[PDB]
């Protein structure tokens, strides 16, 4: 578990084929060795030494877009014939200045630099890939960002000239000098739905996709539908179309954010996480305000229509002609829940599996079934800390079992697979986890490259063969599966016979195996905050309680993970009812109370909590006469049964809010 | 008094344009290309859709573009096919009056070079350096009306010259003069990378009795010994238009010195219109302050003469020395339907009808005429 803390939150993240991992953090871009050990180097853009950030960032609501410094850090290039990979890093500073530099040792001259490449505005968007375009296939570079925010003070003139105020998407040339946008090689932009938020940029069967949103910076909140806009890949904007993007199935007013992306590449199927305002921080967050939806890049190929809806185009005025098209996600594969941050998708073994990154520090993965069918996700990681998951995920290049996982100001690397709870066969390939394979030379559920050191490939027994397939004993008995020598023997109690060998007992040359109408009124619900634990007395109250016999309580929290279907556990008072919770994972979970018969009545949201883990003692020390009131900071006190104090035990009362107690 | 002889074409072929490239006349009609040399009218059909050939400019080989059928695209002289394959800004995508000079190898040109037409001013690539483009809404709509290029001592300079229609509170039409340096290098940023950096422009005026002419027809800059003079015609919506004069090297001295209208300070160490060693990139303040201010707080006031005022809706005019004499010129301008002379010496103007749809003047050593009917020249 190899962590790298930078000082200031991560702006940026990217990992180079062989030259290890950059990190943008502040003022600051690190480069680190893919272990995220030593920092084998670092640059400073704004100032030599000091990389704190020149002014203040607030990191806003979860659901607001963030701001950082680097805008652009995207290598390119790499693994040529001879050429030496380039990175290419632009930043806010000096007008959203951008160099190409040698990928590698960053105290290495820039080789070409630069200027109003990427926003110059620290919380505008920017996304930008390389391709190859041209007669001679130079490679260009296309951004899309936010150059021009109403934000600009008579101290400092970002916003570029009149002339390039309205550009949105720009091709800028890595070989020309300071990076050259031609004249038709910008995408110019409609005034009227305020700015365009650009999450991604990402090529597709020869052309490049901009997902976006519409967003006011000044109140905060999407003023229109998420959308991808689709540009021909060549030298200049070829504008090739427009579709917005339906994923606002299960809420209310629709879910207009789009929080992050992820092109499934060998799948082509895009993968997105969009989510509704969240008021302020958390006080709107329902059980379904986030969902990773998942579209056929086939379908928004298809269906984006070159309508003037956000970009200006030769043939129509802003929003005077068609309305973009909404696309339809794969309906069976959405997956709802309360906080989504960040998706990365990938194919293993021809099964998609998309790690998800969670608003409180989970990364959970999912495994796409037959017909792109989510299962319930197994959480592979959680952050001690709930920081929430910066909203790129990159994989290991180099060691494809591994990804870096960013939160907040902290880095690390982490497997895609937490295949060490299989003890079994079974249990390693009924899950249907593509990156874990059980092991007889080990008898484990381990990774691949972690048993294949046996050439007998079929010693790493992997999903593709079926759960069946694995050794047991049949009835005149005999070995079933696939086992990894041909050479055993067998010994019953007392026959015994060797080889493929004709209590039981099958041992092999290096493993083995052995087997022998009325109203009814709901007031409120107390608790609203039950810890992961689960609760054993959860207290409804209302009207008429007592005039009903079979009264259940339905939780469901993730559209895809089953529901929790309770009795209540001592019908009380006529007005109070008692529950009793089990044991579930972290999350926002909805409770609709359904009584002897009919629809659910929706008492409203309750969440799981993460277990109290104890930051400090203000105090520290107190006389042994006592009755210091001991103040205890930490995160998610609330959920508090009570406390102890062991040394001969003490009950001690406690007058306690969400981060801190006394 | 004027009798001209007539090397008519076939048919009545309408006009599109007309060049002159090392005095030999290239005509560019509906379909084929005209020239004429040696009182030799060659013709060389290149194409008959649509084909308003429009561009007979010369990089190497003298190449001719025209539009075939809203697909704008070269040739060489003799219809060939370019190997460079250019016409994108080379001709319009429609018929249209342009404005296009050649330099050494480097072409300029408003041409409009996507089929929606945001008028701009743009050198393409070339010698010079990659191709460059005005910022927008700074050339007006109707188009730049004259083009030349002339040397600013050491700096070859592009001078062209609109009609700007300004509309605050009613609309008022504005002769400017727009100089340019050549070679320029583009600004200093990435998206204002293929921007002019050296573009800046006065007003003219061409007033004679209160009466102040504004609509600029045609343009064209004879280079004499001290410095070349600028003869411009102003049509005006009454029933007249002006021929004014303008020194150059007045110009010039006032693009130097003068100061950006509405910038009140100091203007930076590269003079916003200061051409640059070669290689070099203006800096970022004076190209924030070129592109926001780009109009010196001044005004050209004409020479003494030749200011006169002739008939409303002329169409060309162009200049001829008198070999007698030298300094003293006689002046063809051309409406639609009749020739003017003008000799700046005895300031009388001559006219004299001609039964023909006329498009243009062209001299060469004696005066021809083009209109529909076919090319003329002219002995008095
Ligand atoms: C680093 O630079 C920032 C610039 O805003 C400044 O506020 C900070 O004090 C500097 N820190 C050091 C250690 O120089
Ligand atoms: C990077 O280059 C500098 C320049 O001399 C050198 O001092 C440093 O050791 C180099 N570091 C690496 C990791 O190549
Ligand atoms: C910016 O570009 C100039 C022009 O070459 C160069 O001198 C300077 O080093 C560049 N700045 C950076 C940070 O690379
Ligand atoms: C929404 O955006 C418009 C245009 O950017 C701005 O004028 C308006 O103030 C924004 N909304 C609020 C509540 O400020
Ligand atoms: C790739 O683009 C072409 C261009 O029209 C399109 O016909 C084709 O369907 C696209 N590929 C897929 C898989 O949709
Ligand atoms: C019912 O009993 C519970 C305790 O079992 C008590 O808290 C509640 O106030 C009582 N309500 C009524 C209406 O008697
Ligand atoms: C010292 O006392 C202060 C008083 O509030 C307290 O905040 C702090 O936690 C104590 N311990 C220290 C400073 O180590
Ligand atoms: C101790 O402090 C907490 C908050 O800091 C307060 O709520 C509590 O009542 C205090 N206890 C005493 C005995 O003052
Ligand atoms: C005109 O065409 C004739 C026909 O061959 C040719 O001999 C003559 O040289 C041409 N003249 C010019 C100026 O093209």
């Amino acid at each position: 578990e190899p962590v790298w803390r930078s000082e200031q939150a991560i702006g940026a993240i990217a990992a180079s084929q062989e030259d290890g991992v950059f990190v943008a953090s502040g003022s600051c871009l690190d480069q680190l060795d893919y272990s995220l050990e030593h920092s084998l180097s670092r640059l400073y853009r704004d100032q030599a030494g000091n990389c704190t950030e020149p002014v203040s960032l607030a990191p806003p609501a979860r659901p607001r877009p963030g701001s950082s410094f680097s805008k652009l850090l995207l290598p390119y290039r790499e693994g040529a014939a001879g050429l030496g990979g380039l990175l290419l890093t632009g930043w806010t500073f000096d007008r959203g200045a951008c160099e190409v530099r040698p990928l590698g040792n960053l105290s290495r001259n820039s080789l070409r630099n630069g200027t109003e490449v990427v926003s110059c505005h620290p919380q505008g968007s920017t996304a930008g890939v390389v391709y190859r375009a041209g007669r001679n296939n130079r490679w260009y570079l296309a951004v899309a960002a936010t150059y021009v925010l109403p934000e600009p003070e008579t101290a400092s003139r970002c916003n570029p000239a009149a002339s390039d105020h309205d550009t949105a998407i720009a091709l800028k040339d890595t070989e020309g000098r300071s990076l050259a946008t031609q004249e038709l090689g910008r995408l110019k932009l409609c005034e009227g739905a305020g700015s365009l938020h650009f999450v991604d940029a990402f090529l597709w069967n020869g052309s490049i996709y901009f997902p976006y949103y519409p967003y006011n910076y000044t109140s905060g909140a999407a003023t229109g539908w998420p959308s991808m806009a689709r540009i021909a890949q060549s030298t200049e904007v070829l504008f090739q179309g427009q579709a917005s993007l339906d994923c606002g199935h299960g809420h209310p007013d629709g879910r207009r954010l789009l929080l992050s992306s992820s092109l499934v590449e060998a799948l082509d199927v895009w993968a997105g996480v969009f989510s509704a305002a969240a008021g302020e921080g958390q006080e709107r967050r329902s059980p379904t305000t986030t969902a990773l939806c998942l579209f056929r890049m086939s379908e928004i190929q298809a269906r984006a229509k070159r309508v003037s809806w956000d970009f200006k185009t030769a043939e129509s005025h802003c929003k005077e002609g068609d309305q973009p098209e909404r696309v339809q996600p794969i309906a069976s594969s959405t997956l709802i829940h309360s906080d989504l941050t960040s998706v990365y998708g990938t194919v293993v073994m021809n099964r998609t599996v998309l790690f998800l990154g969670t608003g409180d520090g989970q990364l959970l993965k999912v495994i796409l079934g037959e017909n792109l069918t989510s299962n319930c996700p197994e959480v592979i990681y959680e952050i001690k800390e709930e920081t929430p998951v910066f909203y790129k995920l990159v994989p290991d290049p180099v060691k494809n079992i591994y990804i870096y996982l960013t939160a907040g100001k902290e880095v690390r690397r982490i497997r895609v697979a937490n295949c060490n709870k299989h003890k079994s066969c079974s249990e390693c390939l009924t899950a249907t986890d593509p990156h874990c394979g059980w092991c007889h030379s080990l008898q484990r559920c381990t990774f691949q490259g972690d048993c294949v050191h046996s050439e007998n490939l079929e010693n790493w027994l992997d999903i593709s063969s079926g759960a069946k397939k694995c050794p047991k004993i049949q009835i005149t008995v005999t070995m079933v599966g696939s086992f990894s020598p041909r050479h055993s023997k067998c010994m019953v109690k007392e026959l015994c016979q060797n080889k493929c060998t004709c209590n039981v007992m099958f041992s092999f040359g290096s493993w083995n195996l052995s087997d022998r109408l009325q109203v009814f009124y709901i007031k409120s619900i107390e608790p609203q905050k039950v810890s992961t634990l689960g609760k054993s007395n959860v207290i409804v109250t209302g009207a008429n309680f007592t005039r009903a016999s079979n009264i259940t309580m339905i939780l469901k929290g993730t559209s895809t993970c089953d529901k929790d279907v309770i009795q209540v556990s001592h019908v009380l008072n006529d007005t109070h009812m008692k529950f009793s919770l089990p044991s579930s994972r972290k999350e926002m979970k909805d409770v609709c109370i359904q009584f002897d018969g009919g629809n659910c009545s929706s008492v409203g949201s309750l969440s799981y909590i993460a277990l109290p883990h104890c930051s400090l003692i203000f105090p520290a020390t107190t006389w042994i006469s006592g009755g210091q009131n001991i103040t205890m900071m930490g995160r998610n006190f609330d959920v508090i049964d009570n406390l102890i104090i062991s040394h001969g035990n003490i009950n001690v009362s406690e007058y306690c809010v969400a981060t801190y107690c006394g | 008094e004027l009798e001209i002889e007539w090397h008519k074409f076939e048919t009545s072929e309408e006009i599109i344009s007309t060049y002159l490239i090392d005095d030999v006349l290239y005509t560019g009609v509906n379909g084929a290309v005209y020239t004429f040399s040696n009182n030799e009218l060659n013709k060389t059909g290149l194409t008959n859709n649509n084909n308003y050939i429009t561009t007979s400019i010369k990089v190497e080989d003298t190449l001719v573009c025209g539009t075939n059928n809203g697909n704008p695209k070269c040739w060489k002289i003799d219809g060939s096919e370019d190997p460079k394959y250019r016409g994108r800004g080379y001709a319009p995508y429609q018929n249209s009056k342009v404005t296009i000079i050649s330099h050494n190898e480097c072409v300029l040109s408003d041409i409009n070079i996507s089929k929606e037409g945001i008028k701009r001013w743009r050198r393409f690539d070339g010698p010079c350096g990659y191709d460059l483009y005005t910022a927008d809404n700074v050339i007006p709509k109707d188009g730049v009306r004259g083009a030349f290029v002339d040397k600013d001592g050491t700096y070859d300079k592009v001078y062209i010259l609109f009609t700007d229609t300004i509309d605050t509170k009613r609309i008022v039409k504005i002769p400017y003069i727009a100089q340019m340096c050549l070679n320029d290098e583009g600004g200093p940023s990435s998206l204002s990378s293929h921007r002019w950096s050296t573009f800046l422009k006065v007003e003219l005026e061409c007033d004679i009795d209160g009466r102040s002419y504004r609509q600029i027809i045609h343009s064209k800059a004879i280079k004499t010994d001290n410095d070349t003079i600028l003869y411009v015609f102003f049509d005006s919506p009454y029933s007249k238009s002006a021929l004014c004069t303008y020194s150059m090297n007045a110009i010039k001295h006032s693009f130097s010195t003068s100061k950006l209208g509405g910038y009140t300070k100091q203007l930076p160490s590269p003079a916003p219109g200061i051409c640059l060693p070669a290689g070099k990139v203006v800096p970022h303040t004076t190209f924030d302050i070129i592109e926001q201010y780009n109009e010196l707080d001044d005004i050209i006031k004409p020479l003494s003469q030749p200011i006169f005022e002739g008939p409303s809706g002329v169409k060309w005019f162009d200049i001829k020395e008198k070999e007698n004499e030298h300094r003293e010129y006689r002046i063809y301008f051309i409406k639609e339907n009749t020739i003017y002379s003008f000799d700046t010496k005895s300031k009388q103007t001559r006219s004299a009808q001609v039964d023909a749809r006329l498009f243009s003047v062209m001299v060469t050593s004696k005066p021809l005429f083009i209109a529909d009917i076919g090319i003329g020249v002219g002995i008095p």
